[PDB]
C-alpha cells in the first residue's frame, strides 16, 4: 500500500521535490508538485545568492608571518590577527548551523504546507490516515485525483456520496 | 471502495551531513561547500599589476641593487619577494626596514626623479667592489657615495626645496667605517656627522666605527634613513662627513598597493584572490587556504570544511 | 464575498492588526480582536527596548585618521580599526535579518492561533473553507458573531440545527 | 443560510521594505532605522566638560605657548583640537610626539605646580623674538632656558623629591644649537650633555649642532622630552649644558577624558555622543556617521541604513 | 475536571515531561509519554554537548595590565583586548537568546506533536476540546486508553459506538 | 458517558528566569550557567610545568641575580612572577625591557652554555658591594665585569661563531660610570664605546656618564642589551671600553611557554586552565574571572551570568 511523508520520503520521485501518490480504481501513480517544489528552489537560490560571489576586497594589511623574533610589537600583530581569524571562525560556524535549521524548516514547512491544502480541499469527504495519506470515500478517478492536484476539486460535487461511504454502519 | 491520495517528498540514495542548531549531524539531500580550500599553485597575472621581484627585495629595487636595475620607475598592485632573494652591493642595514618596506609597497611605485644637488668640493659618484656593475666597481644606482678631496671635506650645507604639488622621499645614508684610520682616508676628519631636517622633521646620525663580520670581503656598513618632504617644504642636508648622499626622490603615491612573500610563479590567467600559495576562486565566502591575502577574497576561517545544505532532510524508504 | 486572511490583508481595518469579518442575517461587519492585535505588539515593543536606547560610553581609544605616513604601528592601528568596523557591520547586518524574521514568524503566529481558536469554537458547526473563513451551518446573528469573537459561544446550543444542515442531501 | 466568518490582519498601503534570512526584500506595514546617519553639526558643550583648543594644541597648551596662556590649570573631558591650530614660539619637536598627547589627553588636566630648583650659576629665563608675549620676546611659560653666567656654565646636578601622594610629570628639552659658535656663546663648553633620572628612569641626551630650515627666523630647535617621578622616588637633573628646564610639574590623573581633531563649533546644548562632526543622537544601536567617538555612543558601522521590521508582513487587497 | 496543556503545566508529573491525563468509567489518571519527553532531552543534551567541556587553548598573548603610562603602544594594546572582549560578550549573549529560543521551540514542539498524533488516532471518535482534551465518545476502559497511549488503538472497533453518540440529538 | 483524554506536560514549583528573542525574562523549568565566576584561589602545579619566581622577575633569572642561582637551566611552560619579586644586584636597566621579558617568557627556558671569549688584556670577573653572593661582593652570574689592567684598557675585538643546528640569545651591557673621574679609573680611556655586530645586525652604544639616584649605594647604572645569532652567523664583540660581558649563551626554543603576574600560591592539584586569580574549571564556554589566562580557557566576557534553558517553559498550576 501508498504511504505519506511522516517516517519517509521517496526515492522514485525524480521530477518534483514534492508530489502526490494515489490509488484509485484506475490503478496507482506519482506526480510532482511543482509550485511547492519551485517555492522551497527559490528560497534555497535567495540564500546561496547572499553567500556566493559576494567576497570583499582588502589590500595593504598588516604582515602575518615574522622570520626574526621581536616581541612586544610581533606579539600584538599576531594576537590582533589570531583574534580576528577566531572571530571569523565562530561567525561562519554559526552562520552555516542557522542557514541549514532555517533551511530544514523552510523544507519540512513546504511538505505541511502542501499536505493542509490537500485536506482542506477534500474536507468532509476524506479522512486523514495519520501518515501524510488521506482515505477519500467517493469513487476518484485520474480526472477526479488530477483536479485535487490542481486546485480544482470542488468537494460538493462528491459530498453526498461520500457522507453516504463514511457514516453508514 | 474510493481512492488513497498520499503526500510526499522526494529522497536520494546519496545524502549528505550537515550541522543545524538542532542537530550536530543530519543528512540532507544536497549541500555545498562554503570553504575554499585549494589553489592553483599560481600567482595569475591579470587582473593585478604584478611585479615579480625575482633575485630583489624591494628595499634593493628602492636603492637600486645592481641586479635590480630593470625595476627603476615601475608601478605595481602587488610586489612579489622571494626567499631566494638576495643583497648583492654594499652591505647595509635599515633601522626601522619594516616600515620603509610598507610605506614603499603601499605607495605601489619606484618612480624616481634625479635632482642637482651642489656637492662642491667632494668627490662624487664613489664605487666599491662589493657592488659590481657590468663588470665595474660601482654603487647603489640612486645613492651618491660622496668622499673627500683633494685632502678636504669642507662641510655640506645644501638645500633642495618641494614646489611641487605632491610629497617626495628621500633615501639617503651613514657610512660606518671600520676603522679610524678609514674616517680619515674617507672624509677628512675623525668624526662626521648628518642632520637632515624640514620645517616638520629633523634626523641627527653619527657614524660608529668599528668592525663587523664581512659581507661580500666588506667589515664596513652603510645604515639607511628616510625623509618626507611635503609640497613648500625644504630638504635641509647638513654634514661634515660619512653622507651617502640621495640623487633625487622617489614619488609616493597613495592607494590600494601592497606587497607578499611567495614563491609561487606567476602564471598567464585571471583571478581576483591572491595568497602567498596562489591565486584562489573567490566564489565561496571563506577559506582556508592562507591568512595572508590580497584583493577580493573569501574570509580566512580555520574551519577546513562548513557545508550548507541545499536541499530537504534526506530520509530513506 | 467575504475573506480570509489566506492571500490578503485588510487596508479597511484601521482598529486593530487582527481581526474578524461576517456575513449573517442582519448584515456584513468588521471587528479588531484586541487580544491577538497586543500580543504582537507587546512583543515587538520587547524587542525595540533590547535595541534602543542602550549605547555603550567609550573614552579614550586610538587614533583613526593619520596626517603623516608611518608604517608598521600606523599599519596595525588601521588594520585592527578596520577588523573591528567589519566584525560590528556583520553582527549589524545578522541581528537585523534575525530580528526581522523573528518578527515577520510571530506575527504570522498570532494570525493562525486566532484561526485555529475559532476553529475550536465552532467545531461540528462549521467548515473551514480553506481561505481564513468559516461557513457557520446555524443561523448566527450579531450576537452569535459577538460571542464568537468574545470567546463565550456554546457549539452545543446550535449543534441540532448545525448538524441538520450539514448532513442533509 | 446561516453565516461566514473571516478571520484576518490589516494591511497598508505605504509599506516598507526590509530584510529576513527568509528574503533580501520583504514589504512590512512598518519598520524602524537603525543606523543614525546624521549630526547636528556641532559639538554640545553638556554634559561633557569641553575644552576648545582654538588656536593651540594640547601640546602647545602644556608647554605654555603665548596664544595658550588662557588654558593654564584647565582640566577636560573632551579637548577639541583645531585644523588651524599653529605654534608661535621657540620652534620645537617632541620625539614620540603621539604619545605625550595621548597621556596628558587621557589624564584631562594641565595643573601644573611650580617648584623651586636650585639653578646656581647660570643664566635664567632666557627669552626669543621667536616667542612674543605681550609685544615683549618671551618663552614656554613652563619653561625655563638656561645659559651661561659671566662667561660660565657650572654643571647642573639637581634633585627634587616626590613627596606627594600622585605621580609628577616633568616636561623639559634640549635646545640644539645653529652652529659651534652658538654653543659657546650661550653654554660656555662646545659641547653640551643632559641626564635626568629618577630610581626607575634614565634619560640622556646629546644636542645636535646644525641648521634647519627657520621657522620664524630660527634655525636651532629644541627637543621637548618628559619624565614621570613617583611618590617616594626623586628626579634628578644632572647637566653642562643646553638643559630646556622645568619650572615644575604637571599632575597626572587617570580618568574617562581624551582629545579629539574636529572643526566642528561648539554649541549651547546636550548631547551624550560627540564625534568630529558634531553630537549624534545615542538611540539607534549603529551609526555611519564617524568611527572617531566619544561618550554613549552607537557603534560604527559601514551599513548607510538598516531596517528594523516593526509590523507584520503587508499583503495589499 | 481534568484539564490539557494550554494555559498550564503539571506539577504533578514527575516521571515525564509530557503526558496524558485520563476520566473514564474505571477512574482517573496520568501516564508519562516517554518518547516525547526522551526526544526533547536528547535534544537538549546535543545543545550541552557542544557549549560544555569544549574550550580552545591559549599561551603567549599580549599584556592586559600596565604598571606604567606609556601612550601610542599601550593604548593599542588596551584597545585590542577591549574590542575583542566586547565582540565575545555579544557572541555570547545572542548565542545564549537564540539557543533559549530554540528549546522553548522545541519542547512546545513536543507538546504539539503528541496532541496531533492523539488527534489522528481518535479521528472521527473524539471532539478537541480546545484545551488540550479530547471527549471520546464511547466507553473507553483503562486498556482502551493504554492502546491510545501506546499508538495501538484502532478507531474502527469503536467507530459505529462514537458516532451514534456523537450525531443523536 | 464516554472518556476525557487531556495532553499535559510537567511543570516545577521552583522555574528559573532565562532571556530568549521573544521574552527579556520567561521561566523555564530549568537553566544552567554558561560563565565561570570563581577560581579556587590557587595556580595548580599539574598539568602545566609552573616555575614560581618568588623573589625573581624573570628578567633577574635571566642575568644571574643572587637569589635567583635556584632557577638556572630551568624551564617552564608557565613563569609566575610575584609582585613582591626585587632586584638585589648591580642596578640595571633595559631598553624595550618589556620585549626581551616576552621572548624570554615565550621561549620557556633558561639553559646557558658557557663559552670561552678571548678576553686579553683586561680585568675580568669584576664584582661590587650592591649584589652580594655569599657574603662576598659580586656580580650578575651570567655577565663578565670586564676593566683595566696594570692601567691599560687594549682595544676589544671578539668573535663567536654559532656552528649549531639553533639560535642563540646574548645578554650583554654597557655600564654608565657616574663620573669622568671613574671612566678613567675603569677603563683607562675619557671614552668607551661598544658595537656588537652579526653578518645580519649591529648594534651601537656610547655609556652616558653621569649621576643617578643611589640604589644599594650606586649611583652609576648598567644597560642590558640583546642579540640573536643564527646558524652560521657569528657574534662580534668590538670594544675600547665600559663593556659587561656575555658569558655564553642562552638557548632559544620556540613553542606554548608564557609568564603571567599573579600572587596565587601554588597548589598541588590538577587544572587546565590558569588565570592571575588562580585555576578555573573549565567546563564552561565562558569566564568572567579574569581576561588574562593560560591554557584551555573559556573566553573571557563581561556578563557575570548567562542562563541556558535545558527545560520547557515553566506553567505552575
Ligand atoms: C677584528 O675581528 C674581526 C673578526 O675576526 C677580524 O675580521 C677578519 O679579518 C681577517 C683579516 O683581514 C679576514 O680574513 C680575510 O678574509 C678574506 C675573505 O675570505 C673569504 O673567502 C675565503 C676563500 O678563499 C674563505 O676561506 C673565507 O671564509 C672568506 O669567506 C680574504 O680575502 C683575506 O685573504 C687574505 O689573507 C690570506 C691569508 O690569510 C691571503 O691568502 C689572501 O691573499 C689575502 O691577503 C683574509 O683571509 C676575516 O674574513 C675577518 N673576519 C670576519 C668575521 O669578518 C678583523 O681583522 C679584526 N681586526 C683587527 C684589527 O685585528
Ligand atoms: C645653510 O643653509 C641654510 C639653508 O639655505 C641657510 O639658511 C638660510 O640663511 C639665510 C641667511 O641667513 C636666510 O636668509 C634670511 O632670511 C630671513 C627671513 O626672511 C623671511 O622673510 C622674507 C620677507 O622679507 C622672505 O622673503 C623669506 O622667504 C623669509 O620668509 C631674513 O630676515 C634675512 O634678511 C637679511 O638679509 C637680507 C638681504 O639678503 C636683508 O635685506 C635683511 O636686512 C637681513 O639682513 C635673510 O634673507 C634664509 O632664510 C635661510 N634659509 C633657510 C631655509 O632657513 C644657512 O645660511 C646656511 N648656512 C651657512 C653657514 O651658509
Ligand atoms: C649630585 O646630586 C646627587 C643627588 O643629590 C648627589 O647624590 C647624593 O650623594 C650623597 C653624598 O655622596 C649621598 O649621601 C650618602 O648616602 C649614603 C646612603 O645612605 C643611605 O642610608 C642612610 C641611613 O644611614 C639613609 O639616611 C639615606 O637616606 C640612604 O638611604 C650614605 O652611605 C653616605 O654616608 C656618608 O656620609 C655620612 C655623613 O653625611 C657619614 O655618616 C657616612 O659615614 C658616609 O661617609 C651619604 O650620606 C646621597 O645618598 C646621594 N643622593 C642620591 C639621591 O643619590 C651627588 O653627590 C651629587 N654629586 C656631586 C658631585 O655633588
Ligand atoms: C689585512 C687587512 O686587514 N688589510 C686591509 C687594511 O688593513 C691593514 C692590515 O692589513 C694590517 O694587518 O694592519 C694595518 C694597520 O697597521 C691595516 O689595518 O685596510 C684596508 C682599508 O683601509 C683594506 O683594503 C680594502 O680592501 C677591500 C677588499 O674588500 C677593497 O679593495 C677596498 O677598496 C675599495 C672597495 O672596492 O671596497 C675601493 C673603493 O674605490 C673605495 N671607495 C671609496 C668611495 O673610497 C672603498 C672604500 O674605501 C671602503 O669600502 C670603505 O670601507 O674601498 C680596500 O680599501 C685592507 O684589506
Ligand atoms: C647672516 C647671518 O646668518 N647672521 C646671523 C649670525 O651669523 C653670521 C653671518 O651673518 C655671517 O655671514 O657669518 C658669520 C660667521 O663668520 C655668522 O655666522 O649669527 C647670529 C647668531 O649667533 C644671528 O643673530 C640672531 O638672529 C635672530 C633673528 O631671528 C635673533 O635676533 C637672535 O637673538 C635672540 C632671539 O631673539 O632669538 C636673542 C635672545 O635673547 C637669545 N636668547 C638667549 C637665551 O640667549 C636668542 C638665542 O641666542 C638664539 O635663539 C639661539 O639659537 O637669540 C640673534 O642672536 C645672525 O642673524
Ligand atoms: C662622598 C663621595 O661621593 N665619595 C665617593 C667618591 O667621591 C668623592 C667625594 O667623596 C668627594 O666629596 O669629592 C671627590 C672629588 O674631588 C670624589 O667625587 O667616589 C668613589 C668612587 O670613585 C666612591 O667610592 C665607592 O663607594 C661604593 C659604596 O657604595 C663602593 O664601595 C665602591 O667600590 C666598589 C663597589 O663595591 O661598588 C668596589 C668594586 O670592587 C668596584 N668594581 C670594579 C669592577 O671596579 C666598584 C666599581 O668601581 C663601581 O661600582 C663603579 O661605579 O666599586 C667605591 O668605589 C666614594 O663613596
Ligand atoms: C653645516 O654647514 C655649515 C656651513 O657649511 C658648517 O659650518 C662650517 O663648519 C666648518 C667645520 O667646523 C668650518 O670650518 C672650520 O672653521 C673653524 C673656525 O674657527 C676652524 O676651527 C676649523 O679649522 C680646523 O679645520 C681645518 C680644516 O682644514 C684646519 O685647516 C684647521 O687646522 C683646523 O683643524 C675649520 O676651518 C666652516 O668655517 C663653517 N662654514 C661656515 C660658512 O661657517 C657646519 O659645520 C655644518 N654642520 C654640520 C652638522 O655638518
Ligand atoms: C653632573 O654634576 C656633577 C657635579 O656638578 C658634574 O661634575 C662637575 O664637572 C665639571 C665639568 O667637568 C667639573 O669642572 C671641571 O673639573 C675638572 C677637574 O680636572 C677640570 O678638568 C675642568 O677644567 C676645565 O674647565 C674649566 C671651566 O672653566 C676651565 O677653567 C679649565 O681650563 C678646563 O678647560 C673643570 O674645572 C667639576 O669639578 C665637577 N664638579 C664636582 C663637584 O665634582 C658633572 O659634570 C655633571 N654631569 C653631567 C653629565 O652633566
Ligand atoms: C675594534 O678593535 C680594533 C682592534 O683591536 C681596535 O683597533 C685598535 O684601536 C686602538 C685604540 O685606538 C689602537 O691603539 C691606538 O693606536 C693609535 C695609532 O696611532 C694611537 O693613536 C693610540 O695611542 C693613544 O693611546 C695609547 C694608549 O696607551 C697611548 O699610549 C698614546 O699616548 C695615545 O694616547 C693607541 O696606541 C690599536 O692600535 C688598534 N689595534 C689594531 C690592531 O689596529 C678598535 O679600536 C676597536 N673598535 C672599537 C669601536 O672598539
Ligand atoms: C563626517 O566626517 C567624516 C570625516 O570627515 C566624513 O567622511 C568623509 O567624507 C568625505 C566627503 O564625502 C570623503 O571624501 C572622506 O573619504 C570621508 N572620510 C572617511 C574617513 O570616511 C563623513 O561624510 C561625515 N558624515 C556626516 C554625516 O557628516
Ligand atoms: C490538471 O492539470 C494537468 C496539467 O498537465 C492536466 O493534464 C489535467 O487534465 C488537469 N486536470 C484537471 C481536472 O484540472
Ligand atoms: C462581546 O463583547 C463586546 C464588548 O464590547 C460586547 O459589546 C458584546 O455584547 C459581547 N457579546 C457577547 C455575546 O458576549
Ligand atoms: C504611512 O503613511 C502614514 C500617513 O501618511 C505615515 O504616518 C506612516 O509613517 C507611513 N508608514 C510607513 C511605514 O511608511
Ligand atoms: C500499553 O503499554 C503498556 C506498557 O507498560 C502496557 O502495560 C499496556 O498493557 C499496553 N496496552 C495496550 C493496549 O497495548
Amino acid at each position: 500500500a501508498i504511504a505519506g511523508f511522516i517516517e519517509n520520503g521517496w526515492e522514485g520521485m525524480v521530477d518534483g521535490w514534492y508530489g502526490f501518490r494515489h490509488q484509485n480504481s484506475e490503478g496507482r501513480g506519482q506526480a510532482a508538485d511543482l509550485k511547492s517544489t519551485q517555492a522551497a528552489i527559490d528560497q534555497i537560490n535567495g540564500k546561496l545568492n547572499r553567500l556566493i560571489g559576494k567576497t570583499n576586497e582588502k589590500f595593504h594589511q598588516i604582515e602575518k608571518e615574522f622570520s626574526e623574533v621581536e616581541g612586544r610589537i610581533q606579539d600584538l600583530e599576531k594576537y590582533v590577527e589570531d583574534t580576528k581569524i577566531d572571530l571569523w571562525s565562530y561567525n561562519a560556524e554559526l552562520l552555516v548551523a542557522l542557514e541549514n535549521q532555517h533551511t530544514i524548516d523552510l523544507t519540512d514547512s513546504e511538505m505541511n504546507k502542501l499536505f493542509e491544502k490537500t485536506k482542506k480541499q477534500l474536507r468532509e469527504n476524506a479522512e486523514d490516515m495519520g501518515n501524510g495519506c488521506f482515505k477519500i470515500y467517493h469513487k476518484c478517478d485520474n480526472a477526479c485525483i488530477g483536479s485535487i492536484r490542481n486546485g480544482t476539486y470542488d468537494h460538493d460535487v462528491y459530498r453526498d456520496e461520500a457522507l453516504n461511504n463514511r457514516f453508514q454502519i | 471502495p474510493g481512492a488513497t491520495l498520499c503526500l510526499g517528498h522526494h529522497a536520494v540514495p546519496n545524502g549528505t551531513i550537515v550541522k543545524t542548531i538542532t542537530n550536530d549531524q543530519i543528512e540532507v539531500t544536497n549541500a555545498t561547500e562554503l570553504v575554499q580550500n585549494s589553489s592553483i599553485g599560481e600567482i595569475c597575472d591579470s587582473p593585478h599589476q604584478i611585479l615579480d621581484g625575482e633575485n630583489c627585495t624591494l628595499i634593493d629595487a628602492l636603492l637600486g641593487d645592481p641586479q635590480c636595475d630593470g625595476f627603476q620607475n615601475k608601478k605595481w598592485d602587488l610586489f612579489v619577494e622571494r626567499s631566494k632573494a638576495y643583497s648583492n652591493c654594499y652591505p647595509y642595514d635599515v633601522p626601522d626596514y619594516a616600515s620603509l618596506r610598507s610605506l614603499v609597497a603601499s605607495s605601489g611605485t619606484l618612480e624616481f626623479n634625479n635632482e642637482s644637488f651642489n656637492w662642491t668640493g667632494v668627490t662624487q659618484n664613489g664605487t666599491s667592489s662589493a657592488c659590481i656593475r657590468r663588470s665595474n666597481n660601482s654603487f647603489f644606482s640612486r645613492l651618491n657615495w660622496l668622499t673627500q678631496l683633494n685632502f678636504k671635506y669642507p662641510a655640506l650645507n645644501v638645500t633642495m626645496p618641494n614646489n611641487e604639488q605632491f610629497d617626495k622621499l628621500y633615501i639617503w645614508g651613514v657610512h660606518h667605517p671600520v676603522t679610524d684610520k678609514d674616517q680619515i682616508f674617507l672624509y677628512a676628519q675623525s668624526s662626521g656627522r648628518i642632520t637632515v631636517s624640514t620645517k616638520r622633521s629633523q634626523q641627527a646620525v653619527i657614524p660608529n666605527i668599528g668592525y663587523r663580520p664581512r659581507i661580500r670581503n666588506i667589515p664596513s656598513r652603510i645604515s639607511i634613513y628616510w625623509t618626507i618632504v611635503k609640497p613648500g617644504d625644504i630638504l635641509l642636508i647638513n654634514s661634515t662627513g660619512n653622507l651617502i648622499a640621495p640623487r633625487g626622490y622617489f614619488k609616493i603615491r597613495s592607494g590600494k598597493s601592497s606587497i607578499m612573500r611567495s614563491d609561487a610563479p606567476i602564471g598567464k590567467c585571471n583571478s581576483e584572490c591572491i595568497t602567498p600559495n596562489g591565486s584562489i576562486p573567490n566564489d565561496k565566502p571563506f577559506q582556508n587556504v592562507n591568512r595572508i591575502t590580497y584583493g577580493a577574497c573569501p574570509r580566512y576561517v580555520k574551519q577546513s570544511t562548513l557545508k550548507l545544505a541545499t536541499g530537504m532532510r534526506n530520509v530513506p524508504e
